[PDB]
């Protein structure tokens, strides 16, 4: 029992600033060999007040943008820390109930393509990707009702490779969903503005393969197709690319992106 | 590397007269230096801004801020059967988290609508207008913008703070009423659910204490009220 009194110390640690950022450091490195370090950081005193308070003291420092790379990686580790609970069976619905991810929000919003921005953003993204990973309707229903949507489209359009392909996926959850699905197809602006994002990203594609990013992408298409609305759009504005062929070489490995181009080529008939 | 450059009580929020002695005017500015009477303009359009923006981002920051500070307070003070702690920790977290959701909240749209305001009243006093001097108009308004954000948010901030305090009062009524209610009859409050997963589930050394907070586990909270983004920390004078 020598290394998980180890754990706690540093649990305990998280509360004071003079202790917090090395407690944040080394307890961000044994997150998957802690299993139970999601509750034990939620149920203990004034720890997730402590992460809360690492996210709002940053920021001063968005807006205008002076975020260093330390600051970066110090409310980074915080940020690792809210992901491992947003993922575990025992705290997510009480880290969605306390409406954490809105504190989040502000660090999606920014478009400085410095490093540590890029960085926070990314491991932001990160946050909300752990959660619409466990599946459940109460995460997509929140997501929904705070207008994630704008924030993950800009970023698809414009971030790194990484953050680009964690805002996709974060999308394709929201889409995979039949709620989802009905509220982007709900009215053609929003449904268009989505279209012609993905749309980009297309064109991005073809003179920049990414294979993990096209497949997400790929994805969105296909689940976008089962509305009979969005059905008759996206033949009318489905990218050449994804007609001839511009990808089959980059797919020619990945079946399963092969399979959903297939069927969402069928669908469109 | 920048400081905050107001403290809480360097900016009075009673009245929007508490703007004008914090107002900078960049001397060097070319709109200035052709017609230094503009300057008299700058504390108006500013003055409007504020005006226009204040009540949108009290509100919006106090919504934001209330669900999230309940929760974790209601979570943290669960087996604490005096309302007393409680109280004052949902003061500071609520105060702090309000301050922080208004910072994030108004800026850009302070500085779109400074810089709209001040072109506006560049554009009707002087007087008429010119492809030279329309430049040196949106050069002014964006760099006054710029220069008096600070100001300006801070103020929002600040009113935005003011009026958190109470609200998570009365958000906190029925916890408070499950404490008062609890001693009436002879006994501490604690949550059931709460005191049950900690005994059963919750390692010694980080227990909530059924017989209490360890005043060195409240470093969080103090912080909160010692540290509000967009002002000076607090000290000992």
């Amino acid at each position: 029992a020598a290394d998980r009194e180890k754990i706690y110390q540093w649990i305990n640690e998280l509360s004071s600033p003079e202790t917090r950022e090395n407690a944040l450091l080394e307890l961000s490195k044994k997150r998957e060999s802690v299993p139970d370090l999601a509750p034990m950081l939620w149920h203990s005193f004034g720890t997730i007040a402590a992460l809360l308070q690492e996210i709002v003291n940053i920021y001063p420092s968005i807006n205008p943008p002076t975020l260093t790379a330390h600051q970066s990686n110090r409310v980074c580790n915080a940020l690792a820390l809210l992901q491992c609970v947003a993922s575990h069976p025992e705290t997510r619905s009480a880290f969605l109930a306390a409406h954490i991810p809105l504190f989040l929000y502000p660090f999606l919003h920014t478009v400085s393509k410095t490093r540590p921005f890029e960085y926070l953003r990314l491991t932001s993204l990160g946050v909300i990707g752990a959660l619409v990973k466990t599946d459940e309707q109460e995460v997509i229903n929140f997501l929904l009702t705070t207008e994630i949507i704008p924030l993950c489209l800009r970023i698809m359009e414009s971030g790194s490779e990484l953050s680009k392909t964690v805002a996709t996926f974060i999308l394709q959850k929201i889409l995979l969903d039949d709620t989802g699905l009905a509220y982007i197809c709900q009215t053609y602006e929003r449904f268009s503005h989505v279209a012609m994002i993905l749309g980009k990203m297309v064109l991005q594609l073809s003179k920049e393969p990414s294979a993990r990013l096209l497949k997400h992408v790929v994805r969105c298409y296909l689940r976008l197709s089962d509305n009979p609305r969005a059905r008759e759009a996206l033949r009318q504005c489905l990218p050449d690319q994804l007609k001839d062929t511009t990808f089959a070489q980059v797919l020619k490995d990945d079946t399963t992106t092969k399979r959903w181009l297939a069927q969402l080529v069928k669908n469109l008939q | 590397p920048p400081q905050p450059q107001y403290s809480y009580h360097d900016i009075n929020v009673y009245s929007l007269a508490g703007l004008a002695p914090h107002i900078t005017l960049n001397p060097t500015i070319p709109l200035f230096q052709a017609h230094p009477q503009l300057k008299q303009c700058v504390r108006q359009a500013i003055e409007r801004a504020v005006q226009e923006l204040v009540h949108p981002v009290v509100d919006r920051s106090i919504k934001i801020a209330m669900t999230t500070c309940e929760q974790i307070v209601r979570k943290d003070f669960a087996l604490d059967s005096e309302e007393s702690r409680m109280r004052i920790a949902a003061h500071h977290m609520m105060r702090n988290l309000t301050a922080g959701m208004a910072m994030i909240t108004c800026r850009e749209p302070l500085l779109m609508s400074i810089s709209t305001n001040l072109k506006n009243s560049f554009a009707s006093a002087l007087r008429t207008a010119s492809p030279q001097q329309r430049e040196m108009m949106d050069q002014a308004a964006a760099q006054l913008a710029q220069d008096n954000c600070e100001l300006a948010c801070c103020f929002i901030q600040k009113t935005a703070v003011e009026k958190a305090g109470p609200e998570m009062d009365k958000r906190l009524a029925t916890e408070f009423e499950l404490r008062k209610h609890a001693r009436q009859e002879g006994r501490r409050y604690c949550d059931p659910v709460v005191l049950t997963y900690q005994a059963e589930r919750m390692p010694e050394q980080i227990r909530l204490k059924v017989g209490g907070v360890d005043p060195k586990q409240l470093a969080v909270y103090e912080e909160f009220a010692r540290n509000v983004p967009g002002f000076l920390p607090t000290n000992d004078l």
